[PDB]
RNA sequence: ACGAGACUCUGGCAUGCUAACUAGUUACGCGACCAACUUCUUAGAGGGACAAGUGGCGUUCAGCCACCCGAGAUUGAGCAAUAACAGGUCUGUGAUGCCCUUAGAUGUCCGGGGCUGCACGCGCGCUACACUGACUGGCUCAGCGUGUGCCUACCCUACGCCGGCAGGCGCGGGUAACCCGUUGAACCCCAUUCGUGAUGGGGAUCGGGGAUUGCAAUUAUUC
């Protein structure tokens, strides 16, 4: 119940700057594409225990689970693990990275826009665009 | 609270006068007396009554009550 | 003509075919068990019928 | 003088018979298994291999209640609260791809199968099997 | 078959009793064996109204109830029998139900 | 010749098929202190001690155990072995053992004979609850 | 663990820190000191330790010692009879501003 | 505002602070996670490295209090 | 003499009673040494509680307080007095008294704008703060109830196409303690966990997988 690993006050992983201060491997918000069952399931499928000690632990596991998301297509795992899935311009679901790319493309409205619709206007006012009622309750969204 | 209505006082008087002979100081035997000699058309209120011939018996057994 | 009007699309939840056996009302409807009155005319009728208060 | 399978407390009993039936060894599980939420009720997949082993004995306890094993009335054992956001609440199950292909893995094992009427059945050759089996591992070195 | 079912319905128990043990009574006369009066578990009907037909004031209702009791003796003799212990002017109210199953 | 109550509390129950035989206890169908939810082992385990072997040495003891909710089948055991003991020493033996041995099992505690009688009660007349009524405006 | 006796502590902080008077309300009006009285000590040796409640929940709640291991304190809080406690000497605080009305 | 200690394993500091739990009146996880300022799991794992070693029997498990003990 | 009480319904209690092939079972029982005169569920002619016993307060009255014993010791509701009010209802009723408009009858016809806005003019509503909140799916859980032709064309539901289950189609059961169902995409719990609180802990919108099939839903249905 010994590992020769040494602490490292620097560790870097998807060229992320956030404060980091507390534990890891469930902190990985700043992952968009692990944790919980799918995270779950993979490093079972890897037949990897919990013997170790927490605290200490390394980013291997979710290397290799990008490393698998790389190519998930070839086992024919069921492909309902990626974000944006059935979108335009690709019949699949490709690789990207990096933040302020992702929180933009969780809305993508260019296309929505271009078509005139009151759909583009619903979204860009912070407002609902399916309905969310706004005059007593609903009043989440600015503050 | 507890208080008793005219009507299960006033029975418990007219068997107590009517029927000192049978009824004792026991709330069993009261009670099967008054079911015996009166047609009470409720339980609880038979028992009511049963009960108050009993408090009644021991006032009376200890001095006259002038009901 | 008339084949060319009627029974086109199906109304299936008409609220217009159903109304009170008593009064030929469209409100208050009381279509549990089968009653198919309207809530006062059941009132009126509640105690012939079988229903009555206990609690 | 004849021993009942539910005999010891049901955790290490299934522990053990899902042991023996990983130590036969030429049943493997498929890559379906785990990916499925089944109901809502879960947060996470199976972890522990042995669902399926589990899935069989428990839908065999099941008949010890009633003929015609089906999901819904196994799966009943906790309800209460659900919240599940914008509407209210079910009732647990799982899915039924899940038990084709449990069936599939499970033929050629004589421990549940299907009936003519609609609904499941056990077999009893397998049982008595089984039986034999827990009681001569929990009279031989469980209870020495 | 020889096993024959009597059914009786009723909203009152005074009188389905009465039925009961009037019939019961009557197949122990003869020399009958007889399957106790079962007793189904008197499901409860219940209408709840508001009690104004106006929508004005305290918002009040009314809890209407009818209960129907419902009780099954089950004994075996052919038809005649079941047709003539019927024939006993009967009070009103129980729905009598005989079943040759 | 039934003699059986059986014991029961709450909403579970446990058929108390008592009769004469080798004289081995059987509990819970299941090894004594591990049960599954593990909350409540450690009350099982005052009278099985406290009276002794000899005492339960004929008492052969076939119950169906049903029903959910601790407090329920839980106590409901200690009821049941306490019920089962005094109509054993009652139709067996004699009344003063009985009275005897039974003093001492519900004198540890009362609450095996009583049970809470309490219910929900009834949605009352406009609120959302018995008593809780709905919002009043002026 | 123990083997020894816990007694010493187990009685000597809580159950006897309790305090001895706690105050009422004076006439009809005026929140600005409280007539002294006391009662038979149950209530405000367990009023005393509703307030410890609280107490040991704040030395828990967003903190560092957690529930269902305070296990020796509460023993203190139980047992019998001597002086150590913090919520209580909050209440003797309270104890003798009332009871300054004396 | 984790508080800074140091868990590097190293040919001395190592084993200079693993000699230090029974070298108090009160040794529980409960103890040393409200002194001593370090992770309670940390101290479940070295009584679990003591159980290896084989000078206690284990009896239960939880996630925060474990039972380890002895009768020599 | 009404009203109050009594009363009716409802809960809470039977080593008791009346009996059930839909709950429940005994050594000339198998599928296993390597037709119990009925009690858990159901429901009936009954029983049980009366301030009844004791102690203390009370022109030693009515009664009050406490305590054994007890399943239970002011115990859910329903019903509820003349005079009342210009309270509401003529839009529930060929229940009902007439001053009196209009053809744009307050009839029909999957037909058809709003009200599903956002500087709020108001009212009823939709929501828990930490090892307690939720996942391991690793032990038998709850109902209260509903469910298919006078009208009538509209009922509740038990396997597979299979992406991961309601489910677009074949399939049986149940006019029901017989089927749904010992209530079929639910406990609150838990080897995904918080070491001292913005993290794993409880969701600001809002995008895909096949959508129960309701022309429309967006100008209210659908993980």
């Amino acid at each position: 119940l010994v590992i020769p690993e040494k602490f490292q006050h620097i560790l870097r992983v998807l060229n992320t700057n956030i404060d980091g201060r507390r534990k890891i491997a469930f902190a990985i918000t700043a992952i968009k594409g692990v944790g919980r069952r799918y995270a779950h399931v993979v490093l079972r499928k890897a037949d990897i225990d919990l013997t170790k000690r927490a605290g200490e632990l390394t980013e291997d596991e979710v290397e290799r689970v990008i490393t698998i998301m790389q190519n998930p297509r070839q086992y024919k795992i069921p492909d309902w693990f990626l974000n944006r899935q059935k979108d335009v311009k690709d019949g699949k679901y490709s690789q990207v990275l990096a933040n302020g790319l992702d929180n933009k493309l969780r809305e993508d409205l260019e296309r929505l826009k271009k078509i005139r619709a009151h759909r583009g206007l619903r979204h860009f006012w912070g407002l609902r665009v399916r309905g969310q009622h706004t005059k007593t309750t609903g009043r989440r969204g600015r503050t | 609270g507890r208080v008793r209505t005219k009507t299960v006082k006033k029975a418990a008087r007219v068997i107590i006068e009517k029927y000192y002979t049978r009824l004792g100081n026991d709330f069993h035997t009261n009670k099967r007396v008054c079911e015996e000699i009166a047609i009470i058309p409720s339980k609880k209120l038979r028992n009511k009554i049963a009960g108050y011939v009993t408090h009644l018996m021991k006032r009376i057994q200890r001095g006259p009550v002038r009901g | 003509g008339h084949q060319q009007l009627y029974w086109s699309h199906p109304r299936k939840f008409g609220q217009g075919s159903r109304s009170c056996r008593v009064c030929s009302n469209r409100h208050g409807l009381i279509r549990k068990y089968g009653l198919n009155m309207c809530r006062q005319c059941f009132r009126q009728y509640a105690k012939d019928i079988g229903f009555i208060k206990l609690d | 003088p004849g021993v009942t399978v539910k005999d010891v407390n049901q955790q290490e009993f299934v522990r053990a018979l899902a042991a023996f039936l990983k130590k036969s060894g030429k049943l493997k599980v498929p890559e379906w298994v785990d990916t499925v939420k089944l109901a809502k009720h879960k947060e996470l997949a199976p972890y522990d291999e042995n669902w399926f082993y589990t899935r069989a004995a428990s839908t065999a306890r099941h008949l010890y209640l009633r003929g015609g094993a089906g999901v819904g009335s196994m799966t009943k054992i906790y309800g209460g609260r659900q919240r599940n956001g914008v509407m209210p609440s079910h009732f647990s199950r799982g899915s039924k791809s899940v038990a084709r292909r449990v069936l599939q893995a499970l033929e050629g094992l004589k421990m549940v199968e299907k009936d003519q009427d609609g609904g499941r059945k056990l077999t009893p050759q397998g049982q008595r099997d089984l039986d034999r089996i827990a009681g001569q591992v929990a009279a031989a070195n469980k209870k020495h | 078959i020889h096993r024959i079912r009597i059914t009786l319905t009723s909203r009152n128990v005074k009188s389905l009793e009465k039925v009961c043990a009037d019939l019961i009574r009557g197949a122990k006369e003869k020399n009958l064996k007889v399957k106790g009066p079962v007793r189904m578990p008197t499901k409860t009907l219940r209408i709840t109204t508001r009690k104004t037909p106006c929508g004005e004031g305290s918002k009040t209702w009314d809890r209407f109830q009818m209960r129907i009791h419902k009780r099954l003796i089950d004994l075996h003799s052919p038809s005649e029998i079941v047709k003539q212990i019927t024939s006993i002017s009967i009070e009103p109210g129980v729905e009598v139900e005989v079943t040759i199953a | 010749q039934s003699v059986q109550v059986f014991g029961r509390k709450k909403t579970a129950t446990a058929v108390a098929h008592c009769k004469r035989g080798n004289g081995l206890i059987k509990v819970n169908g299941r090894p004594l202190e591990m049960i599954e939810p593990r909350t409540l082992q450690y009350k099982l385990l005052e009278p099985v001690l406290l009276l002794g072997k000899e005492r339960f040495a004929g008492v052969d003891i076939r119950v169906r155990v049903k029903g959910g909710g601790h407090v329920a089948q839980i106590y409901a055991i200690r009821q049941s072995i306490s019920k089962a003991l005094v109509a054993y020493y009652q139709k067996y033996v004699d009344e003063a053992s009985k009275k005897e041995i039974k003093d001492i099992l519900i004198q540890y505690d009362r609450t095996l004979l009583v049970a809470d009688p309490r219910r929900c009660e009834s949605k009352k007349f406009g609120g959302p609850g018995a008593r809780a009524r709905y919002q009043k405006s002026y | 663990l123990t083997g020894e006796n816990p007694l010493q502590v187990l009685v000597n902080a809580i159950i006897n820190s309790g305090p001895r008077e706690d105050s009422t309300r004076i006439g009809r009006a005026g929140t600005v000191r409280r007539q002294a009285v006391d009662v038979s000590p149950l209530r405000r040796v367990n009023q005393a330790i509703w307030l410890l409640c609280t107490g040991a929940r704040e030395a828990a709640f967003r903190n560092i010692k957690t529930i269902a291991e305070c296990l020796a304190d509460e023993l203190i809080n139980a047992a019998k009879g001597s002086s150590n406690s913090y919520a209580i000497k909050k209440k003797d605080e309270l104890e003798r501003v009332a009871k300054s009305n004396r | 505002d984790k508080l800074n200690n140091l868990v590097l394993f190293d040919k001395a500091t190592y084993d200079k602070l693993c000699k230090e739990v029974p070298n108090y009146k009160l040794i529980t996880p409960a103890v040393v996670s409200e002194r001593l300022k370090i992770r309670g799991s940390l101290a479940r794992a070295a009584l679990q490295e003591l159980l290896s070693k084989g000078l206690i029997k284990l009896v239960s498990k939880h996630r925060a209090q474990v039972i380890y003990t002895r009768n020599t």
